[PDB]
């Protein structure tokens, strides 16, 4: 605690979180980008909106944030507050009428090495076209596209920290099933610059109605 | 109040509330877990969602708000705005709209000896999965998740609170005076139960 | 500008405490930190511990619980206890001032060092005997052994030892100090006139002579 | 060392937010405004109310942050936390459940040369007096009405986007190949002025 | 035949898969076409695609006949 | 922690050549290196930290690279007066330190002035036995010494040293020893110390009897 | 290019929120209050609530906020956040369920004679009592209280800018015709204290339903 407090104090004396966190302004940042998918809470046919209670990880070294343990008495990792920190602004571009962003800021899990781990929970409203023609027999792609707002793919580089959703933690849904699901980083051009990529996350659902009230209640 | 006025700066010169109070590097906090009911305010099968007030109640040991009373006036208990000590994030995980944290951040009571007694109100709205099958004569067990947010079970070990005997009182508190029933719900089994890991972090159900 | 005065005692008995004190110039240490370094004779240096500017303490692991470090910010001076010394704690004991960049500290400025050895034995004068062959210039000499501790001064005639001499390094052998020196002198000096080695020791004020023969 | 940090030094060690990018108080600031349809949320009749998501493109010049790349490494923009300049406070006047503002507090773009980009998301809930005359075969005219909340029309002055062909963008900007349709309602005209 | 092409980043000249012999470009606007400008894909194909109703598409058989916007051949 | 590596262990150099000496660790040390120079008698002085920053009032001489694992200091003119010892150090995880670089002047080859003597009738009056050997102003430093007993080799009781530099000329002088007592003196009659030095394709050899 | 940073920093250096803005504390202030009435959101007959769309213009003198135009180039007006200022604590005194007081906090218009014009925005509540018996063809006469809470009319006074409230920006509304409006003010005296009257300012509007939906949909 003793040798803690010395350590935060000494962190943040002159912290700027304005910044990007690189030694260097033509470094790239790299975010390492996961979603978990803790619950499917709604889908709204009507309003073609899909309510989700995700974790999003976020993963990246902030060069400024480096220690020595043994100048602390063998402190590896420490917890602090994530609006002190320079973060990535993840949005959510497909977002319905949710925040674009993440709103709950949670604490951010700093190692020595300046490694940071931030898991902020988030309930995204995503749109997405809903294809009604099959009910309740139907099956929906639905998917979140998440990318930095502000920054471009030669400032900012995402990249996805498995090719598919984390699915560990998953409540059953008790009205639709997870067919499947995958994400997929893309990396569009623009004709005003050949050189700078802009890139995305689109993490998408494969999910499938479970028909079985509708039959009994209405058919 | 002199006395009070001055132990309270001296207490909080250099302390810092977002630093867990850990003396030695490998030292976990034990927080103890109870959790009195104030009102079943509903239970909604179209959501799978149960909507309580509760009073957490949170003990723990903060060695850095520690004072000899003899010194200091014979104060023996001191009240502090929770905001300004360090809180462990224990938080409901299973918790249905996003909303994790208390409703109310009350004032903590420290003893002399740095125990620190935090009793914050909270409105919960839990996921809970609905035995359909026997609707309208169907029972319910929902449960309440609590654990740290950010702690792993190596910095910060969760316990079951004791009753007012001492005994390992595993139950939700229900004063049968102050209670507010519920119309249509009763209940029968109020239990808790420390959960274990199969980096990882323990749970109090 | 920046000066680390370190200073203690040299000769230190086992078990006891040793005490170092280092005086700072040049700069306030409320706004730098002081650190310890440690360079066993034979190894590379070791870090102990810092004093923080803050006034708060960290130590090496392996010697947290036989180091002591404080300060007194009133004279500029930062202090070290150690107990339980043992002979593995021989060697030279720097201070040093810290140089940070956020949390990140390095080594920036050092003391001169302060040769601590640990030993128990007692001061004692050195014997001088003659080193002379078994049968333009031939080497003769003189061994002082026995003698404890370090220095022993050794000279050729007290006025004419010239350059050609050489002092190799004393050594330790059961807790005394060995030494040799030898001079160059043509092969009809050394058998007539008396060339003499003069020794002193200031650990006992001791002072021999010794002639060359065979 | 850092470039970036250097050019934020520069800039704002001496930037006051508060006060309008004007040499002399009796010129005028113009931005140029573009808005992005991203979707057509919902129109409810019952209470009258447009739901949509909007991206609000706002671009004007800033003599107070002008940097040439040349003396910053080749900075050539620089992201900062739109509390920290100063903005014309664009609100949409016609909203019905007092949420005046933008949703998310995206950062600024200060690009060499003293230009400024803010790109801020917003839902907005707009008034939208229904004609019920015809329903279901009806059609509506729903309108959004920026304008800003502090300064009159000769501080602040508003001027359509002009795209890369150079023509005007005067409405509504809606991209083909990502635009989902609403369920209920279609888009025939969207004019600004 | 040698093509640029938009699947690598940053984009890159790229020898044809076999049986495929023309370099083609496609553009269409999306949402930051009046700030970032057109869309650009680059690439190879055995015959020039489809076009949607917006989108441009150009097709070629030089080598580098499909530079980007901003480059030259 | 981070073991730490330095090469060459000794450097032969004249003045005004270039200079570069080599540092590798057992990790990543991620650019958290420096330099610091020692002389005999006197403070460290750091040269080079985070690799590259020369520090303060240090000559531009003196100039730091590397990356990874590898890191290397290097001198573009070897000045006289940098002939020293050359410590990396590394400040990422932990505190470690090199063995040292002893950067050390040029010398032209010299053969060793050996001589031998036995212990004197003065100092076997009093059961002390030591025999000396001695190889006075020899380059390079490399230098083996043997103690021969009646033919037998001998390492019980040997003992050397060996000085620095001559501040004149820059040969070393070494002295050896080999402790005995009078009665394993008296039980063998010839010695002899035998010198393998760079100078000569077979030991120089000095004997004596009686 | 600096001169109204000057400005600013020199006004509020030593200014003081809580005190009233009058040279001497005997003095009363001037409050001028007008209501603008900009849309009729909504009428509730079951449980007589009426919620409204206003701007509460509110002008008054700051004693302590005059300047010199010549000292700073010629500014005659600039723009200050409200939170700094003291305002007088207008509040709703016929609340039904919304806000008391006005929250949204926009800035204050600040003249070099030290005149204020403060134009938030508000939704307000009233309770209203609904006349059922005649329904649908029914008449409403709907008013909204406005006073000071704490302070009374010898401390602050508040005045009407007009006989009646403006409706030049009024949405016309659905289902309501604003027959009339006026606002009075009124003086209240109290047994307490025979000399401090206490004011508000009541407003009012006639507003007639319009009834060919419940012809249509009932009759
Ligand atoms: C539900 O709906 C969702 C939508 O929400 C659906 O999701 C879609 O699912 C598709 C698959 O089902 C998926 O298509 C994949 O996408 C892959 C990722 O594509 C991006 O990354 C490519 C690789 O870049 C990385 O690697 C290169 C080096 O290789 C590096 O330099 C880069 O930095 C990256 O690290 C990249 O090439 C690609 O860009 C090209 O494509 C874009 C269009 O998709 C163009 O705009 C862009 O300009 C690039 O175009 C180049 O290439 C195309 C040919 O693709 C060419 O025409 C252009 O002229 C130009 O040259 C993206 O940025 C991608 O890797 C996959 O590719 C497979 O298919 C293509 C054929 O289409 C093959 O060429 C390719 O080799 C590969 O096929 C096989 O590959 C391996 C070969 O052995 C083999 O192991 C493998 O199994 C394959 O068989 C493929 O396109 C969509 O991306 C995804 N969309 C979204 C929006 O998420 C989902 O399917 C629905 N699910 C349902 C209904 O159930
Ligand atoms: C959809 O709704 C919008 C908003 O209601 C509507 O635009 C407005 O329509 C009204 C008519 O209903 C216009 O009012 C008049 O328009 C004529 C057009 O020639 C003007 O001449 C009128 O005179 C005024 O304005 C002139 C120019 O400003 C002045 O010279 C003159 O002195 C008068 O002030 C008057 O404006 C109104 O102008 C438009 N407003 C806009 C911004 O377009 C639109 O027509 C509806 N569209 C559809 C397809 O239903
Ligand atoms: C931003 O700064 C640059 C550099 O000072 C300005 O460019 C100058 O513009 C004037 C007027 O057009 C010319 O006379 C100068 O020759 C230009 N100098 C250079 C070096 O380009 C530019 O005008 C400034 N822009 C703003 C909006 O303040
Ligand atoms: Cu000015």
């Amino acid at each position: 605690s003793e040798h803690e407090t010395r350590l935060v104090a000494k962190l943040f004396k002159d912290y700027s979180s304005v910044v990007r966190p690189v030694e260097d302004h033509r470094q790239v940042v790299e975010v390492t980008v996961g979603l978990q998918l803790i619950q499917l809470i709604n889908v709204d046919e009507v309003n073609q909106i899909v309510t989700t209670n995700v974790r999003l990880k976020q993963q990246w070294v902030d060069y400024n944030l480096k220690w020595n343990p043994d100048d602390y008495g063998g402190v590896k990792k420490i917890h602090i507050p994530s609006e002190k920190i320079w973060r990535p602004d993840l949005v959510l571009y497909n977002n319905a009428d949710g925040d674009f962003a993440i709103v709950k800021f949670t604490k951010v899990l700093l190692q020595y090495t300046g490694h940071i781990t931030w898991t902020p929970p988030a309930i995204f409203k995503s749109y997405c076209e809903i294809i009604v023609t099959h009910f309740p027999f139907d099956e929906q792609n639905c998917s979140m596209k998440l990318g930095t707002w502000t920054y471009d793919g030669s400032v900012v580089a995402i990249n996805p920290e498995s090719d598919q959703p984390d699915l560990s933690n998953f409540m059953e849904s008790g009205e639709w099933v997870i067919k499947e699901s995958r994400g997929w980083k893309h990396s569009v051009t623009y004709s005003c610059c050949p050189d700078t990529p802009y890139l995305d996350i689109t993490y998408h659902f494969v999910m499938q109605r479970l028909p079985l009230y509708f039959i009994v209640n209405v058919i | 109040s002199e006395a009070e006025g001055r132990l309270r700066e001296k207490l909080f010169s250099g302390y810092d509330s977002s630093v867990r109070p850990a003396r030695e590097v490998g030292d976990r906090v034990r927080v103890s877990v109870g959790l009195i009911l104030a009102q079943l305010i509903s239970l909604n099968e179209k959501d799978e969602e149960m909507s309580t007030k509760v009073y957490l109640d949170l003990e723990w040991t903060d060695y850095r708000l520690s004072w000899d009373p003899a010194e200091h006036d014979g104060i023996d208990s001191l009240r502090i705005t929770a905001e300004s000590v360090w809180l462990p994030d224990v938080v409901l995980l299973n918790n249905n709209d996003g909303n994790f944290d208390v409703a109310l951040d009350i004032s903590v009571v420290v003893s002399s000896d740095g125990s620190v007694r935090w009793q914050p109100p909270g409105i919960y709205r839990s996921s809970c999965s609905i035995q359909v099958t026997y609707f309208p004569f169907d029972w319910q067990n929902c449960t309440m998740v609590f654990s740290s947010y950010s702690y792993d079970s190596s910095e910060v070990s969760l316990q079951t609170g004791l009753g007012p005997d001492g005994q390992g009182h595993q139950e939700i508190h229900i004063h049968e005076g102050t209670f507010i029933e519920n119309g249509q719900w009763e209940i029968i089994h109020k239990p808790s139960r420390l959960i274990q890991p199969p980096g990882q972090r323990q749970e109090v159900i | 500008e920046v000066q680390l005065q370190e200073s203690g005692p040299g000769l230190v008995q086992p078990s006891e405490t040793l005490s170092l004190t280092c005086t700072v110039s040049g700069f306030s240490l409320t706004s730098y930190s002081v650190s310890w370094l440690r360079q066993p004779s034979g190894k590379g240096p070791e870090w102990m511990g810092r004093m923080w500017d803050d006034g708060g303490t960290v130590y090496n692991s392996g010697l947290k619980s036989r180091l002591s470090i404080s300060r007194d910010t009133s004279k500029n001076q930062v202090f070290l206890k150690m107990n339980s010394l043992q002979t593995d704690d021989t060697g030279t004991y720097y201070c040093t001032r810290d140089e940070r960049i956020r949390a990140i500290n390095w080594f920036a400025y050092w003391g001169q060092g302060t040769l601590v050895t640990v030993s128990s034995a007692e001061t004692t004068a050195p014997s001088v005997y003659p080193l002379a062959p078994g049968t333009s210039m031939v080497t003769l000499g003189c061994l002082v052994k026995g003698y404890f501790p370090e220095p022993v001064t050794v000279t050729w005639n007290s006025g004419a030892l010239s350059s050609g001499v050489h002092t190799f390094p004393a050594v330790l052998q059961s807790g005394l100090y060995t030494l040799t020196s030898s001079v160059t002198v043509p092969s009809s000096t050394w058998p007539s006139q008396t060339v003499t080695c003069n020794v002193a020791h200031p650990g006992q004020q001791h002072q021999r002579w010794t002639r060359k023969l065979c | 060392k850092n470039e970036e940090l250097r050019l934020y030094h520069h800039l704002f060690n001496n930037y006051d937010p508060g006060s309008r990018p004007v040499r002399e108080p009796e010129d005028t600031v113009t931005i140029s405004l573009k808005v992005t349809l991203t979707n057509l949320i919902s129109l409810n009749e019952k209470e009258e109310t447009l739901t949509t998501s909007v991206w609000i493109g706002i671009d004007w010049q800033d003599y107070r942050l002008n940097y040439s790349k040349d003396d910053f490494g080749g900075i050539e923009t620089l992201r900062v936390p739109s509390e920290l300049v100063w903005l014309p406070e664009i609100v949409l006047e016609n909203n019905i459940d007092g949420q005046f503002g933008v949703a998310y507090d995206a950062n600024v773009l200060v690009y060499e040369g003293g230009s400024v980009t803010w790109l801020p998301p917003a839902i907005y809930r707009s008034v939208c007096a229904v004609e019920v005359t015809y329903f279901p075969f009806d059609w509506q005219n729903c309108s959004l009405i920026f304008r800003s909340q502090t300064y009159n029309a000769e501080e602040v002055e508003f001027t359509f986007a002009v795209d890369n062909d150079g023509k005007t963008i005067n409405k509504i900007d809606i991209d083909t190949e990502a635009y989902t349709e609403n369920g209920e309602w279609a888009i025939d005209f969207c004019p600004g002025v | 035949i040698v093509c640029h092409t938009t699947a690598t980043s940053p984009i890159s000249a790229v020898t044809c898969p076999p049986g495929e012999n023309l370099c083609y470009r496609k553009m269409w606007c999306d949402a930051f076409c009046s700030s970032r400008g057109k869309v650009v894909e680059l690439g190879c194909a055995a015959t020039c695609p489809s076009k949607k109703p917006y989108e441009e598409v150009t097709c070629c058989s030089t080598d580098k006949c499909n530079p980007h916007p901003k480059q030259r051949p | 922690d981070i073991v730490i590596t330095q090469s060459p262990s000794l450097l032969s150099a004249s003045v005004g050549d270039r200079v570069t000496l080599t540092c590798k660790g057992s990790q990543n040390i991620d650019n958290y290196l420096a330099w610091y120079q020692q002389k005999l008698g006197e403070a460290p002085k750091l040269l080079i930290y985070k690799t590259n920053s020369l520090q303060t009032g240090i000559p531009s001489r003196f100039s730091g690279s590397g990356s990874g694992t590898d890191y290397t200091l290097t001198i573009s003119s070897l000045h006289s007066e940098d002939l020293a010892t050359y410590y990396c150090y590394q400040y990422i995880n932990g505190y470690t330190f090199g063995t040292g670089t002893k950067l050390e002047l040029k010398r032209a080859d010299a053969a060793p002035t050996v001589s031998i003597f036995p212990p004197s009738t003065e100092q076997l009056a009093t059961g002390g036995a030591s025999v000396v050997c001695l190889m006075n102003n020899f380059y390079p430093r490399d230098i083996s010494v043997k103690w021969k007993i009646d033919g037998t080799e001998r390492r019980d009781g040997v003992l050397d040293s060996v000085t620095d530099q001559d501040s004149k000329d820059s040969t070393y002088s070494m002295s050896s020893t080999l402790s005995l007592t009078k009665a394993d003196y008296e039980s063998h009659n010839l010695y002899t110390c035998e010198v393998v030095h760079k100078t000569s394709s077979s030991p120089v050899v000095k004997s004596f009897n009686r």
